[PDB]
RNA sequence: CGACUCUCGGCAACGGAUAUCUCGGCUCUCGCAUCGAUGAAGAACGUAGCGAAAUGCGAUACCUGGUGUGAAUUGCAGAAUCCGUGAACCAUCGAGUCUUUGAACGCAAGUUGCGCCCGAGGGGCCGAGGGCACGCCUGCCUGGGCGUCACG
RNA sequence: ACUAUCCAGCGAAACCACAGCCAAGGGAACGGGCUUGGCGGAAUCAGCGGGGAAAGAAGACCCUGUUGAGCUUGACUCUAG
RNA sequence: AGGAGGGCGCGGCGGCCGCUGCAAAACCCGGGGCGCGAGCCCGGGCGGAGCGGCCGUCGGUGCAGAUCUUGGUGGUAGUAGCAAAUAUUCAAAUGAGAACUUUGAAGGCCGAAGAGGAGAAAGGUUCCAUGUGAACGGCACUUGCACAUGGGUAAGCCGAUCCUAAGGGACGGGGUAACCCCGGCAGAUAGCGCACGCGCCCCGAAAGGGAAUCGGGUUAAGAUUUCCCGAGCC
RNA sequence: CGUUCGUCUGACUUGGGUAUAGGGGCGAAAGACUAAUCGAACCAUCUAGUAGCUGGUUCCCUCCGAAGUUUCCCUCAGGA
RNA sequence: UUGAAACACGGACCAAGGAGUCUGACAUGCGUGCGAGUCGACGGGUUCUGAAACCUGGGAUGCGCAAGGAAGCUGACGAGCGGGAGGCCCUGGGCCGCACCGCUGGCCGACCCUGAUCUUCUGUGAAGGGUUCGAGUUGGAGCACGCCUGUCGGGACCC
RNA sequence: GCGACCCCAGGUCAGGCGGGACUACCCGCUGAGUUUAAGCAUAUAAAUAAGCGGAGGAGAAGAAACUUACAAGGAUUCCCCUAGUAACGGCGAGCGAACCGGGAGCAGCCCAGCUUGAGAAUCGGGCGGCUGUGCCGUCCGAAUUGUAGUCUGGAGAGGCGUCCUGCGACGGACCGGGCCCAAGUCCCCUGGAAAGGGGCGCCUGGGAGGGUGAGAGCCCCGUCCGGCCCGGACCCUGUCGCGAGGCGCCUCAACGAGUCGGGUUGUUUGGGAAUGCAGCCCAAAUCGGGCGGUAGACUCCGUCCAAGGCUAAAUACAGGCGAGAGACCGAUAGCGAACAAGUACCGCGAGGGAAAGAUGAAAAGGACUUUGAAAAGAGAGUCAAAAGUGCUUGAAAUUGCCGGGAGGGAAGCGGAUGGGGGCCGGCGAUGCGCCCCGGCCGUAUGCGGAACGGCUGGUCCGCCGCUCGG
C-alpha cells in the first residue's frame, strides 16, 4: 500500500501521466528485460530500449524470433525489430512494431553512457 | 399554519444561502494547528509550551463569583513585592498586565506565592558562556533542562467539597435565618426614607 | 468518513433564456433568443428541458456526518466484541475456522515480535488460521459497476483480524501486505473491523498482551473499572437464554 | 387467380437508443504568494521544406544560448549526430532576442497620416540608431513682482 | 394569352386521439362511433365547396383576480423646482 | 378524494455467496414456463468483455400525456407547385451524355432618364488562366460568381494626405466620492522675426476649397492619365 | 405587383457629414417615429421575481374509506 | 366537472430525459442508549490504511430536575374517596390494591383577607381563610440520536 | 545700483515616484426593486444586487476617554455558548446584538508637547575611496517657523547609593532537485494474442496505481523501507574559537481644539427622551474631561483619559500557480465547452451562442481481373472477425422484398370455442418383490484412536483364530 502523501492512485490522473509523455520519459517507460545470461552478467534486471540492440521476441505470434531494433518509434509506443514484418494487400513489406515489455535484450549495444547506466542500477541490484 | 405547532420564526428570508459555513476543513484545521504547535515547540526548546505564567483571578460578575481562572498578567505591585523588575518579567516567562489592580490582599498574596513557586522552579540560561550574570543557572541545573508540556502549575475552579461534622450548639438553632434575610431586605429599601428624615 | 459531492451552482443557469408566452403555437417553457445558431429558441431553465437544471440541485450543506452517543457506541462495540468468542456466529460470517485450536485464539506474545511476512504466513499456519486469509487472497477481483471507473477497483472477503497490545510493535508491518487482514491495537478498537458490513462474528486473533489488556479496557459491571469514563458493560434483558432449560424446567413442566 | 388495404414472420434498410468505456467535468481538502512606464493584461500582423486552425515563437520568429539526460524526430522527404562538447516535436533554466499596438507617452487616427531634436559613419548632403507626453518629489539653473527689507 | 389538365426532371408545407355513408332516439339538451332502423361490393381520375360545430390564435368582447400599465384629478402619501 | 401495510423493479456503498473467451453485459425471437400482479426464471440467436444473487444501508430510483425538452420518423405526397419582364429556329463541332456549352446563319427584344458604357458607398478575390470526384447553380450542363491549383493591382502630376464648415475632443481652471461633466471662464498661453523687435491646441469633407500631364501603344487578366514611346509641367 | 390616381420652381426631391438617447429625444400632432420592436426601444443582471389561477405529477397487490355542511375572515374560484 | 363518447381542452408516432427534494425550527408516533440526570456538538490528545476510529475536557455548556408575578420579590410544611387489572385467604365472600377515569381536599405563587408573638418600627408569623387567578405542587422523566408524517421559512412538487 | 529674503514662473536640467490589469477572500463609498405583509404607504427584501474606487498574501482591527456592580475582570481577531434572548417592530408581518463563561492564539510599542546652547550634536545629494542592501572622506545644500537625543501617564524629570549591558568555524532543523533501491515471463491446454484454466515455484516494511494483443504481486513503469548526491533560504539554533538601564529612598511632573461636547436635520442600528455616522449652528475645560443602556437637578461611589502613529498569531479565500482525494456525472449526463469551445455562426451594437467522443492487437486501410464515362458493382485479397476511415454494440418509430392470412361505408379490444400454424419428449412408463450364475462377513478375541450419560455401558477401523448367515 503506498504511503506517499506526494504519489497519485488515481486511475485518470495515472493514464493522462501516461499517455502525455515527453519524449525523455518514454525512454525509461519503453524498458525491456534482459536475458537469463545478460541479467547474470551485468546483475541488472530491466534496461530502456535502444536502436542497435539486438532483441529476442517473448511473447505474440512472432515470440521466439530475433533481431536487432531498427526503429524506436517512441510515438506510438513500439519498437521495430529487423525481418519482422508483413507483407499487404498490394505484396509490399511493412514492419511490424513490438511493446518492448515483451522482449528481451540480450546483445547490448554499449557506447559510454550504457555503462555507466548498467554500473549505477548493479550497484542497487547488488546491495 | 393549520394545527396546534408552535408560532413558527424562521430566519431564512435573505439570502442565507450565500452564506453558508460548512466544516468539512474542521479535520485539517486540527492538524494545522497541531502541526504549528510542534513548530513552536521546536522554536522554543527549552521553553514550557504553554506559554508564559499565569496568575489567578476570580471571575467577574454573581453567577461567576466564586469561580478561579487563569488571567491576562500578573500586576506591577505582586511583581515588585515578589522582587521581580517588570521589565525582566517577560523575558523571563512571566505576564504582565499593568491594567489590573489589587483591591483585596487574599488575591494579591496568592500571586505572590505563585511567583514565588515559579522561581523556585525556574532554570536560566547565561546568554553567553561567561556566567557573569546574576540570575543564572548552575551548569548542573542546565545539564539536565527539559521541555514541560501542558500546564506546570494549575488552577483550582471552585472551592473544593467538604462535608464537616460539627456540635449544633443552642445559638445555632434558633439564629432566625429567613428572619435575618427579610430585616436586612428591608433595611436596604428603608435606607433611603430613613435618611430623608435624619436631614430634615 | 464520507466526501460531499454536488453540482456547480450556475449548472443550467448560465443562459439568457425568457418564455415567448402564449399566441405563438408552442408551449410556455423559457427560450433561448438568439439567432443564427441551432440553440436559438430551445428549451430552457428546467428540470425537462436537455441542457436544464437538475429538480433539487445537490448541495453541499447535506448532513453527511451523523452524532452517535458515545455510550451507545462503546455498547455497541462491547456487543460486537462479545460476538467475536461464539465460534457458530464466527463462521455464519463465512470465516473458516474448522482446524482454529481455540476461538478467543489466544496467541503468545512472541508473535508482537514477527516482521517479516513470510513470518506472518507462518504464524497464521501456526494457529489454522490461514485458510481464512487464503480465502481472502482468492476472491480479489475487478468491483463490478461504475465503482471500477472510480478509485475502487478491487475488493475481496475479510480475512482474520490481528489485536496487539505493545503499541510498538512490528507486527502491524508484518501483516499490512496480507489481503483482507487487518491489524488493530487494543485500545483504539473499531467497530467497522469488529463488525464489517454490521454483520458481528469478525475472526480476531488475540496476542497473551492484547488479552490481559482486555480488562483494563472495558472494565466490568463495577463503576470505575476501567479507562472509559462513565461507561458500564451493558446488561442482559434476559439472564439465561437457554429457553429450552426453562420451558422443560420442573417449576414450569 | 391477381391488384389494393390491413396484418403475422424472415431477411434487408432507416435511425442512433442501450450496453461497456473515458488524457473531460463537478465537489471537497491542502500548500504557496509572484502582474505593470525596466511597458502589464488585452488586441493585431507575421513566423515551418511541405500548415489552414489549435499549440509555440517574434525579422535570432514551431526557435538562439546554458545546464541535464543520453540516440532520436517521424505523416513525407532531405540534413545532422553516435565510446560523443552529443540526436531529440526531450526536460529544465540563470544567458539572449523579443514586429505593430495597448495604462501607451511628440500630435493624431475609418490616415501605417502630420511634426521637431540629437546623432554614430560616410561646410553641406546622405546617414545607422535614438529621443521629444502628463502629474509629482529632492536638488539645481535661468528668471518675475517695491511682496518684506538693508545699505547706497 | 398564361395557368389548371397530361408527360420528363425536381419537389415542400399546414394539419393529424382513432377514424371517416345516413335517419331518428336518448345523451353535457345539434353523434362518425352509442341504441333502433335504412343499408352496404375492389382499385382509380378531374372538380367542388354541404359537413368534419375544418385550420389559423391559451377570446381582443364580458366577468372574476385583494394582476398590471398609459392618462386625469377635488383620491391618499410624497417630491424637483 | 384520501390514508396505511406488504411486496416488485433501478443505481451505489459496507458485507456474504457466485458466474464468465467451453462466451459477460446489452439487444432480438409465432420459443418454454412461474407469479392475481408489479415482475421473474430458462431456451435459441446476435455480440465480444465484463456481470449477478442474498443481508444491511443510502439515493438525481419506475412516465402516456404537461400546445412538456432534445433527437429521429410517418401520412399528407410523387401532391401543392416550378406560368411577370414578347422568342426562338436550323446546321455543325465537342463530349459517355446537348432543349440549356462553343461557332456560323436566321428571327426577335432592350431602344439610348437602356437590359449600353463608367463611378461613389458596401463587398473582398467574386477578376484571369488551366483543370474537374462529389456537393451547389430549386430541370439539366461537357458547364461556373461552385470547387482545385496558379497568376494578377507599378503614380512627383489620379486621390488620400493640406485647409477650414456644421460640429467634436481638449491644457489650466470650475464641479464631482469617483467614473466623469463643463471652453470662454482668461491663466507668466508654453512662441515668432532679424542682443533687439513683435505677441489680440488638435480633429472634422476620396461631392466644399486645392501645386503640376498630354497624345499614341501595350496584357489572359492594368494603366477609363501608374507600364512603353514621345512630348511637357510642378 | 397591375391599371388608375396626387404633386411637380417650391413649406420641392435627394447623397454625405454633424447634433439631439429612453420617462429621454424628436414630432405642420397620427401617441406618430426613435434599426420588421413604441400609450415608454433594445441588451444583461436582480431572477428559478410573485400567482388564492390553468396544465402535468412515473410500480403492483391488500385493507380502511369521504365531503361539498358549521363559524370567522376586504371572506364569494381562497384559508382557518 | 353535478354531469364527458362529446359539437369541452391536451394527444401524428418513437427513443432518451422529465416533477413533494435538501436544509433549519417545532410537534406526535415509533426504535436505541442512559436515566435525575443526559448530551463530548468546539477544542485538546492520539491515530503507520484512514477527513475513520479511539481517549479526554462540564463542580455546573445546553436542555431537564420549580413555580407564580409587570415587577420589587416570594417559592410547594408531605392527602383522601368511588370504580378498578392482578395477587392473596376462606368456601360466593373478604383483604391489598398498580395504571387510568371521576370527585373532594392540602401546600406554592398573583390578587384579596388575616394577626398571637418576636423584632433592628417595619419587618416577622401561632392561628384562620377565598364562588378569584397559574402553562403549579402533593407521580422526579428527562436528555441524546434515528426514521416516517404534519405545519412554517427558504426556488420549496414541476413548468 | 549692489544685496538678503518671501511668494511664484520656466526647464527634453540630475536622480526618482504615480497612472493600468486581475476577483475568490479584504478595506471605502454609493444604492434599488421584484418579494413578504395573503391589499398597501412605515416595515421587509437590504445597511443586499447593480454602480464608483483601494490593497495584500492575507486584509482589516488592535493595547480601554472598555466592561461591570462582582470576592470584580483587563488590547485585537476567530469559534462555542449567551440566543432566536434583551431590545426593536402598522408591537403586525417580522427582526435582533452585546456582557459574563469556555476555547484557538497571545505582544506590546513609537511620537508631539518643558527638557543642546559650552557650540544641529541631525539629515539629503554630488564627487572620491573601500572591506560595498552599506562605511569613510570632502564639498554643497536642508533645517532654528526645529533635524537629533531624553520623555509617553504603566509614567517621568531631578537628588542620593548597590546589580545587568562583537566577529567568525562546523552541524542541526526548513524548502526544492536528481540517482539507485524484491520476486516466473518455468511446463500443459484454449485462444489472433495468456495477462484465463491446470501444475510447479518465488517476493512481500512493496497485493497503491498504471501500461502491455483478455481478470498480471513476480513482463515494464512504479509502490515499500531506505541510502547517496546537488542546490536554495541568511533567520533560528546547537557546540567551538577568539555611559546607560535595574533596584531602595524623596520636590516638580507639561499628556494632542472649530476638537470634545450641545442643538437640529438626514441616514443607520437591537440601542428604546435618540446606536454609530454625516451636514449645518453653537462651541469647551485643566481642583478637569469621557462613561456607569430612561430624559432632569443635587449629594456620594465605581471606572477610564479621546481628538497623533505602528503592531505578529489564531481567521477568510467560487481568483492565480502547484498538489491530493471522492458512496459525484458518464457524451441529451457532468462546466456552455471530454473534440482547432467562448469555437462555427447570429446581431449596427451592448450582447447571444451550438453541434461534434469509440475501426482494428496491428492499417495488415482492400493488390489484381472484369463491367462501367465515372461514382461504383462482381470476383478476389487482409483479418480471429469485415469491424471497410462518422467504421465497438446497433433498440423503436418508419420502409423494401419474400412467404403466410383476412377484407360489402374503419379497424383494434373482452369472453368462449373451432380451423390452420409454430413449438415441446421431466410431452409419457418400462421398474418394483420371489429363484440358477458372479462375490462378504457375525459370536469371541488382541490392538489403535476418538465418543454418550453422570462410575457403567457405546461405535468405528485395521489383522487374527472359531463361525455361517448376507
Ligand atoms: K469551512
Ligand atoms: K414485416
Ligand atoms: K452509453
Ligand atoms: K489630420
Ligand atoms: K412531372
Ligand atoms: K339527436
Ligand atoms: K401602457
Ligand atoms: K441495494
Ligand atoms: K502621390
Ligand atoms: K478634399
Ligand atoms: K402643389
Ligand atoms: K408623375
Ligand atoms: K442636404
Ligand atoms: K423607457
Ligand atoms: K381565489
Ligand atoms: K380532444
Ligand atoms: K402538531
Ligand atoms: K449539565
Ligand atoms: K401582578
Ligand atoms: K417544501
Ligand atoms: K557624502
Ligand atoms: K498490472
Ligand atoms: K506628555
Ligand atoms: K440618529
Ligand atoms: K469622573
Ligand atoms: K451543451
Ligand atoms: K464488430
Ligand atoms: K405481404
Ligand atoms: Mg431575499
Ligand atoms: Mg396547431
Ligand atoms: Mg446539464
Ligand atoms: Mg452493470
Ligand atoms: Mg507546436
Ligand atoms: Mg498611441
Ligand atoms: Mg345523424
Ligand atoms: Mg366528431
Ligand atoms: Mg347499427
Ligand atoms: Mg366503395
Ligand atoms: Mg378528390
Ligand atoms: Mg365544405
Ligand atoms: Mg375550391
Ligand atoms: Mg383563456
Ligand atoms: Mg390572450
Ligand atoms: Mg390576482
Ligand atoms: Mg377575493
Ligand atoms: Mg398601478
Ligand atoms: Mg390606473
Ligand atoms: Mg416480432
Ligand atoms: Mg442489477
Ligand atoms: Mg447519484
Ligand atoms: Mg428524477
Ligand atoms: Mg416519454
Ligand atoms: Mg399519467
Ligand atoms: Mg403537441
Ligand atoms: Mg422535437
Ligand atoms: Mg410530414
Ligand atoms: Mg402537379
Ligand atoms: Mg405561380
Ligand atoms: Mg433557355
Ligand atoms: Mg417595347
Ligand atoms: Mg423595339
Ligand atoms: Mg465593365
Ligand atoms: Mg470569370
Ligand atoms: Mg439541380
Ligand atoms: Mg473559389
Ligand atoms: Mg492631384
Ligand atoms: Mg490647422
Ligand atoms: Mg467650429
Ligand atoms: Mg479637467
Ligand atoms: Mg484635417
Ligand atoms: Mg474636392
Ligand atoms: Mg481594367
Ligand atoms: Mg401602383
Ligand atoms: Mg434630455
Ligand atoms: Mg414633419
Ligand atoms: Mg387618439
Ligand atoms: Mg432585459
Ligand atoms: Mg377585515
Ligand atoms: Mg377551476
Ligand atoms: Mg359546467
Ligand atoms: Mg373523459
Ligand atoms: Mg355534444
Ligand atoms: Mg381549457
Ligand atoms: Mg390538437
Ligand atoms: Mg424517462
Ligand atoms: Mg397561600
Ligand atoms: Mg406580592
Ligand atoms: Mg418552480
Ligand atoms: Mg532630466
Ligand atoms: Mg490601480
Ligand atoms: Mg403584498
Ligand atoms: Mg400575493
Ligand atoms: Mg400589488
Ligand atoms: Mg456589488
Ligand atoms: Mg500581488
Ligand atoms: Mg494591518
Ligand atoms: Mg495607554
Ligand atoms: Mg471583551
Ligand atoms: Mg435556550
Ligand atoms: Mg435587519
Ligand atoms: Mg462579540
Ligand atoms: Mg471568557
Ligand atoms: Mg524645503
Ligand atoms: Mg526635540
Ligand atoms: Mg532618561
Ligand atoms: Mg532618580
Ligand atoms: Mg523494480
Ligand atoms: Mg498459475
Ligand atoms: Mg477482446
Ligand atoms: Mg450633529
Ligand atoms: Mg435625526
Ligand atoms: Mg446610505
Ligand atoms: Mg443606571
Ligand atoms: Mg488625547
Ligand atoms: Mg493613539
Ligand atoms: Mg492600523
Ligand atoms: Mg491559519
Ligand atoms: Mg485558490
Ligand atoms: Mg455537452
Ligand atoms: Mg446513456
Ligand atoms: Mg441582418
Ligand atoms: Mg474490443
Ligand atoms: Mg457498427
Ligand atoms: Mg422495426
Amino acid at each position: 500500500m503506498k504511503r506517499n502523501p506526494r504519489v497519485t492512485s488515481s486511475r485518470r490522473k495515472c493514464r493522462k501521466a501516461h499517455f502525455t509523455a515527453p519524449s525523455s520519459v518514454r525512454r525509461v517507460l519503453m524498458s525491456a528485460a534482459l536475458s537469463s545470461e545478460l541479467r547474470h552478467k551485468y546483475n541488472v534486471r530491466s534496461i530502456p530500449i535502444r536502436k542497435d540492440d539486438e532483441v529476442q521476441v517473448v511473447r505474440g505470434t512472432y515470440k521466439g524470433r530475433e533481431g536487432k531494433v531498427v526503429q524506436v518509434y517512441r510515438r506510438r509506443w513500439v519498437i521495430h525489430v529487423e525481418r519482422i514484418t508483413r507483407e499487404k494487400v498490394n505484396g509490399s513489406t511493412v514492419n511490424v512494431g513490438i511493446h518492448p515489455s515483451k522482449v528481451i535484450v540480450t546483445k547490448l549495444k554499449l557506447d559510454k553512457d550504457r555503462k555507466a547506466l548498467l554500473d549505477r542500477k548493479a550497484r542497487g541490484r547488488a546491495a | 399554519v393549520k394545527h396546534n405547532n408552535v408560532i413558527p420564526n424562521g430566519h431564512f428570508k435573505k439570502h442565507w444561502q450565500n452564506y453558508v459555513k460548512t466544516w468539512f476543513n474542521q479535520p485539517a484545521r486540527k492538524q494545522r494547528r497541531r502541526i504549528a504547535r510542534q513548530k513552536n515547540a521546536v522554536k522554543i526548546f527549552p521553553r514550557p509550551t504553554s506559554g508564559p505564567l499565569r496568575p489567578i483571578v476570580q471571575c467577574q460578575t454573581r453567577k461567576y463569583n466564586m469561580k478561579a481562572r487563569a488571567g491576562r498578567g500578573f500586576t506591577l505591585e505582586e511583581l515588585k513585592s515578589a522582587g521581580i523588575p517588570k521589565k525582566l518579567a517577560p523575558t523571563i516567562g512571566i505576564s504582565v498586565d499593568h491594567r489590573r489592580k489589587n483591591r483585596s490582599l487574599e488575591g494579591m498574596q496568592s500571586n505572590i506565592q505563585r511567583l514565588k513557586t515559579y522561581k523556585a522552579k525556574l532554570v536560566i540560561f547565561p546568554r553567553r558562556a561567561r556566567k557573569v550574570k546574576a540570575g543564572d543557572s548552575t551548569p548542573e541545573e542546565l545539564a539536565n533542562a527539559t521541555q514541560v508540556q501542558g500546564d506546570y502549575m494549575p488552577i483550582a475552579r471552585g472551592e473544593k467539597r467538604s462535608v464537616e461534622v460539627v456540635k449544633v450548639t443552642e445559638e445555632m438553632k434558633e439564629f432566625k435565618a429567613y428572619g435575618k434575610l427579610r430585616v436586612e431586605r428591608m433595611n436596604q429599601r428603608q435606607l433611603g426614607a430613613r435618611q430623608k428624615k435624619a436631614a430634615e | 468518513k464520507r466526501q460531499p459531492y454536488a453540482v456547480s451552482r450556475r449548472a443550467g443557469h448560465q443562459t439568457s433564456a425568457e418564455s415567448w408566452g402564449t399566441g405563438r403555437a408552442v408551449s410556455r417553457i423559457p427560450r433561448v433568443p438568439g439567432g443564427g445558431t441551432h440553440r436559438a429558441g430551445q428549451g430552457a431553465f428546467g428540470n425537462m428541458c436537455r441542457g436544464g437544471r437538475m429538480f433539487a440541485p445537490t448541495k453541499t450543506w447535506r448532513k453527511w456526518h451523523r452524532r452517535v452517543n458515545v455510550h451507545l457506541r462503546r455498547v455497541a462495540v462491547a456487543s460486537a466484541l462479545a460476538a467475536t468468542s461464539v465460534p457458530s456466529l464466527v463462521l455464519a460470517r463465512g470465516h473458516r475456522i474448522e482446524t482454529v485450536p481455540e476461538l478467543p485464539l489466544v496467541i503468545s506474545d512472541s508473535a508482537e515480535s514477527i516482521e517479516k511476512t513470510s513470518q506472518a504466513i507462518k504464524i497464521l499456519k501456526q494457529v489454522g488460521a490461514y485458510a481464512d486469509a487464503e480465502k481472502a487472497k482468492d476472491s480479489v477481483g475487478i468491483r463490478p459497476g461504475k465503482g471500477k471507473m472510480r478509485n475502487r477497483r478491487y475488493i475481496n472477503r475479510k480475512g482474520p483480524l490481528i489485536v496487539y497490545g505493545t503499541e510498538g510493535s512490528k507486527i502491524v508491518k508484518a501483516f499490512r501486505n496480507l489481503p483482507g487482514v487487518d491489524v488493530a491495537n487494543v485500545e483504539r478498537l473499531n467497530l467497522l473491523d469488529l463488525a464489517p458490513g454490521g454483520h458481528l462474528g469478525r475472526f480476531v486473533i488475540w496476542t497473551e498482551s492484547a488479552f490481559k489488556k482486555l480488562e483494563e479496557v472495558y472494565g466490568t459491571f463495577e463503576a470505575p473499572s476501567l479507562k472509559k469514563k462513565g461507561f458500564i458493560l451493558p446488561r442482559p434483558k434476559m439472564a439465561n437464554a437457554d429457553l429450552g432449560r426453562i420451558i422443560n424446567s420442573d417449576e414450569v413442566q
